[PDB]
């Protein structure tokens, strides 16, 4: 799904 | 928000959950505490999902492949079992849940597919993928079928595409190099041909999935089914005389599966870890603990070696084992997910007939290796020194220097105490993002970058 | 890729570094862990660009400064030491080794820079630089000279350009200021100027390096020179009646030595950070390990209270602490990469003549040198990027590639020459033109460095270089 | 090798070819010259094949909408008609043979397609695309059905495409800008989307090419079919009922057929041109030229004006020009070709199910705009500009200056008198070269570069 | 795209345009085609800039020395005028227009820069460049000056450079030899330093450009001026008391001007050919043609046979042509471009004291300016075909963009100031930071550039850098 | 489409 990459996504956006 | 004083465990529906369940009363009856046994569809898809919000189950139960990219996005806790412990199981099963030198989840079992045969059927299991044609036209002749198993799930045409030279990730140097992937070549091509062959000269249906062929198998309709330990409770009550054997070879090559090892992490997010590493440690690591959920569901060559010295007595254990041995252990990489994802549509679509097989495989090649990132990648990376080059040459005491981030933001060379703004990646991880907004990194006052990035305004677009 | 199982060392080959693998022997006795000591040619540049890969040394030994950029660069591991051990080395060693708050390394030995003399052609050595030209006057009549040392390495001139001003960087609450660079003020330049007209005058050669000056004194050639604490043990071999002395003082100022203190690092790729550990603290940092490591070339003054006691009795490492007093603790931070490789081109620019001492030290205050080389750098990486572009382009969405061709390619790569390396098959050796310009010398591009791809697609760590000349 | 004193003719099979031998009948009594008329398969695809080398007719016929590819590759002789045979032809048919300014070929007639239909089986045909699934269903009840065209050549299915807003290439200013192709917007999506559905509904059938319905039709199985005036002929024999109307709507829009010009176009390297420019000019496009050909099959509105006012009579002409105004004359630029080949495929794909309509499209728009290679050109673009950038850099009197030739190789700057040495593109216009071989350009003793780049030694590299 | 069915002319706003537009109303009364002048400013370098894409005029008129280069560029279309057309214009100047055999334009005058002198000031001009620090020094006393030309223009100057023995590229055997430059010879050293010195001296004003110069000397406020035919007109108006006599010597050594011959080119991508032919050679290229320009703003020594035998009477005419032969006609080789923007450089740098003249005239040899140029350059165009590169990678291969948002944009661009135009859709308005740095000058980053993208996915032509200052 | 644009493309080189 484009909604489950997209909140994976921003877990690492918050990481890094 | 996971409950505190209780424990809610994932586990596939395929596996022995009722016995897990059991496990989880002993634990209750000791402990006071309510064990929760769930069984989602698409399990390994929901945990990163929810886990992501501090929500999911206290323990998860998959193979390990996907628990590198579990760990990664830091939704695992580090699991700490004393020496003594470590002791108790075999330690090639702890190397494969080894993330970055942390054990990331506790090993349970070794899976791997093994040949399925009906005895009255076939008395003689054929030795090489290539008698099964005929095979299938002796046996359609008595309204029966060769062989039938899930066609939708990669996991089971593997070791036929990597029999002849096909591989996920290129191991070498204790590193599995992520550019070298193996897809697409010659022996994956080889390998798929011959499953699309079959299901063009119809001794296999392209629509075949779990059910129907556990189902027909079970039935007596099918001489031969490709499955795993979890799958033989099941032909136990259905009273089919079945062996288990070493899969069929191609072009002479042995089938070579993924290994599995089914594993237990602990959600990072968890409250009840002390309650979570007493459950593992002390009821399911235990004879009685694996014997319960055995009896249920057969588990495999177990992790603990006190128990697995009883089930390697087993001919189908036997049989797991040596077909996990000509094949290899799956890599535990977060990018295991895309690799998987890629080789799904791969084999979907060349049965289909959607796409040949070359067509097929060629995207594979590409989505697995995320060619369009490194692409991608260089052209910013390109980008980026030209936009030094440019300062410099117009330049000609103390600055952040141009840098890349792993997001592929291009942070200008900058003075000591600025805080910079750039627009937000157009293109990340798949996801499109508003260019419109911006992220922002500070240079401090010591001429280094901030090691933080606030990419918190970067949204993606729906 | 650090091996499991081992230690692998690399310090400078100036240091006693057969006295550290004596250290790693006994180690390796008693736990049976082999112990490798190397001594790379340029190593402070070498790991990290090694280190950047996971790869490298498990320890690397070198002068404190370059180990803030290290750790920035997030190289090292950090250290922890519990504070039994902790008291047992100077405070002050301890302060060289911290950046940003962590300790991420251990302290070895104080290096300062000293006048060596020879006792039977002078039994006075001068009190100040200025009588350094009459005196070698007096002594080219004897075919003899003055004083040589390392004119190719910014710490050796460095004491002169600092004497009368001259600094590093701006210290002060307890910050170094970046933006305050004492390169090129009134001192910096009467310093330089001194050493240009030295050589203007015949007094000394700009030529010379750290091997021509150390043979020229242990032969008995010259009459001074200006080392460190490593280079005594090879004068008690060539049997020259020599002293160890402070530094001469320039328009009455002492000279001002940029102080070392050697550390070992830990790796924070490696796999062996217990090891390295153990063997740091039980091994090296204890009487027989640091008297190992000095009996073949002198440390200095150890950072080891207990030895400290010992050696702070010899007269040779009196005139090391009290040149290292009139001195300066080295910084530590990321900048100073950028700053010596400043101050290394205006040094060699003004003695050969290149440039004037203003215009080189006017060079070294606004970081010229090190930016030319960044924009030459950074057009080779754009380059080399997009052929990697031009490559991953054609095999995704080109035309259906070679059915029997190869499957697995080496990757288009840059060097740390500046030589790009294309994309290539396994088991192919290939060649590419010498690279044109390569650390302020062009080489004739008529002839081919040469590269291996192994037949595992990775591309060999070995390049030959041997048949590029200028 | 064109043989010389006769004349060799090529047109399509489903043109009035044996009107045309009747015509190359009259001129060979006339002038003692042998005119032979030849219909091969896939004529627009072997004429540049064979042209390319001096092989092939002397004349041939297509829709102008292939010539500009033609006389880009040099293949068509330039024409020269004088003034006053100019006025005897519709300025607007000479525009689409026109090509650099430069006239290329002869206009011979229009051509658009058209609604044709059964009046016994259907005497009210559908004003609207969207009726046509209730009158199929109404139809097959019956053991007919509602309609059958060329689902193969994309030609018959762009009215539909075209309808709601896709287009070819955005026309502006005079000119066609060939980076802003219109074959993956909303309007082709629902365009096409419509006709999948059609199939999906088995309202058709994704096998059906032309012979196939244009059998069904007139044998009286099929209540509607779309072409085009050539096929008129037919039905008038089969003795079908028929009219010719105008094409069904969608979504409100008419429909916008692509509309030819059927042309003319000299062979450059005929050693017959005189003859080839007597027998169109004095032969073929008079009266009686034109007469003899469209009693074989009818050529729709011809380009003749003396000829076309009579034409213009018939009911079935008129339909035709009706539905050539609300569609769109044909770009005669050489990307049609690629252009054309991306839909035949997007429809094709998304007909059969091999692809949804989303993905045949998007991989429409990537072929026909040539983005692979305006892609690789900005990268070969950035790199050329580098080398110089580095060159220059490294340097701090008179050169070759560094350029990108159109094939993609970046020339370094060279001394003059120097011959230069570059390694064969790797990539150009879909084909892979062999890299191990050299392309070869001289930088002249006056400091600019040779015109002429030896590419001789560039092997394809090939299966 | 230039318009099929009238003529667009390009002229320089120094010459005779609207004796031009005159000759231009002639012709459309005749044919019925309109025939629009504009003279644009830095005309011979947007040329080429708007010719490169298949836009820009139908005729070109400049000196031949840029021809060479258009027509090397394949910018120029060859001119066909038959045996008897070629018999009415003088030989030399067909050889000014010929570039690798080929005839690339119409040869329409002789241009000389003269001494212009005020006959009330000075009854009797300088011999000699010399003298005229003295003289300044006698009319400074006067409250007024000795001597004011164009310092911005390296063709003002150039006499005086030549005069003790700089030059452009040497000529032998028929070919001008592009490795052996003479811009830094001691002759060349010479007369810059003059020059610098009379600078320094105060003697002149390092500002000093063709408004300031002929706005001074039509006022009466200096003695002399160094001007071309062009200027008379001015003057003639102004009512000063003109001479124009042979420029003054240095060293003994006559002032040696580089010859030019106005030419007018009809462009490659023009469809109007025939037409633009027919204008030159029936109506420009007659006695009528050529008056109608010159008593607009005087031509020089016009090319045609028969109306020259007319201007030669006149000494200002006479002046011109002595001065012509002194000095030396334009090559019209491509590198003559590179040749005046070094030659600029190093006259601006060393009068504002930037360089020595040394320094100056030694990268003037090296061609030091226009490769740093071209390094620049050559970076941002390198960026932005990466930019471009981006863009269609991610919209072609990347995620499956917005159904509902735009479809047609325009592309990526470099203009010709270095500003890199994103990928924009179609009705928007565009800004971008103003650059960093454009002609050796720097400006303020913190304003913005503006562009529309058109809503037919096209660029606007003109671009709004009315924002961008220079801070100092 | 290989064989052809191969011919396409050498006329192409040869011209240029
Ligand atoms: O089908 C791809 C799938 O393969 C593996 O999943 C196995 C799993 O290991 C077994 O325990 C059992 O449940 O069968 C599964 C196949 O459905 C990988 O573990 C998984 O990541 C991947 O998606
Ligand atoms: O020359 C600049 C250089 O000086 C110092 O390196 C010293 C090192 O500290 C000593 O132990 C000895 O080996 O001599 C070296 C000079 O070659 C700095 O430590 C180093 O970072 C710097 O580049
Ligand atoms: O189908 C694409 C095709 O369309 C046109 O060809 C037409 C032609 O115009 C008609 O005269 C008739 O013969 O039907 C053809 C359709 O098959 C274009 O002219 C051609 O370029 C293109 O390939
Ligand atoms: O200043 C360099 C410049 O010189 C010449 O330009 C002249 C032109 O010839 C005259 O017609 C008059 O307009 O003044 C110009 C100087 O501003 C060259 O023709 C020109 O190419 C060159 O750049």
């Amino acid at each position: 799904a484009a909604r489950e990459q997209a909140t994976t996504n921003a877990r690492i956006l918050a990481r890094v | 928000k996971i409950e505190e004083g209780k424990l809610v465990i994932w586990i596939n529906g395929d596996k022995g959950y009722n016995g897990l369940a059991e496990v989880g009363k002993k634990f209750e009856k000791d402990t006071g505490i309510k064990v929760t046994v769930e069984h989602p569809d698409k399990l390994e898809e929901k945990f990163p999902q929810v886990a992501a919000t501090g929500d999911g189950p206290d323990i998860i139960f998959w193979a390990h492949d996907r628990f590198g990219g579990y760990a990664q996005s830091g939704l695992l806790a580090e699991i700490t079992p004393d020496k003594a412990f470590q002791d108790k199981l075999y330690p090639f099963t702890w190397d494969a849940v080894r993330y970055n030198g942390k054990l990331i989840a506790y090993p349970i079992a070794v899976e791997a597919l093994s040949l399925i045969y009906n005895k009255d059927l076939l008395p003689n299991p054929p030795k090489t993928w290539e008698e099964i044609p005929a095979l299938d036209k002796e046996l359609k002749a008595k309204g029966k079928s060769a062989l039938m198993f899930n066609l939708q799930e990669p996991y089971f045409t593997w070791p036929l595409i990597a029999a002849d030279g096909g591989y996920a990730f290129k191991y070498e140097n204790g590193k599995y190099d992520i550019k070298d992937v193996g897809v697409d070549n010659a022996g994956a091509k080889a390998g798929l041909t011959f499953l699309v062959d079959l299901i063009k000269n119809k001794h296999m249906n392209a629509d075949t999935d779990y059910s129907i062929a556990e189902a027909a198998f079970n039935k007596g309709e099918t001489a031969m089914t490709i499955n795993g330990p979890w799958a033989w409770s099941n032909i136990d009550t259905s009273k089919v005389n079945y062996g288990v054997t070493v899969l069929p070879t191609f072009k002479g090559q042995p089938s070579k599966p993924f290994v599995g090892v089914l594993s237990a992490g602990i959600n990072a997010a968890s409250p009840n870890k002390e309650l979570a590493k007493e459950f593992l440690e002390n009821y399911l690591l235990t004879d009685e603990g694996l014997e319960a959920v055995n009896k249920d569901k057969p588990l495999g060559a177990v992790a603990l070696k006190s128990y697995e010295e009883e089930l390697a007595k087993d001919p189908r254990i036997a049989a797991t084992m040596e077909n996990a041995q000509k094949g290899e252990i799956m890599p535990n990489i977060p990018q295991m997910s895309a690799f998987w994802y890629a080789v799904r549509t791969a084999v979907i679509n060349a049965a289909s007939g959607r796409q040949t097989v070359d067509e097929a495989l060629k995207d594979a090649q590409t989505n697995a290796a995320a060619e369009f990132a490194a692409l991608l990648h260089s052209l910013l990376e390109a980008n980026c020194s030209l936009a030094l080059a440019e300062e410099l040459l117009l330049d000609g005491y103390s600055y952040c220097n141009t840098t890349l981030d792993q997001i592929g933001t291009c942070w200008p060379r900058s003075a000591a105490g600025a805080l910079v703004e750039r627009p937000c990646p157009e293109y990340f991880n798949g996801v499109k993002y508003n260019t419109t907004r911006n992220a922002y990194r500070e240079c401090l006052e010591n001429g280094t970058w901030a090691s933080k990035i606030n990419y918190s305004q970067c949204e993606p677009i729906l």
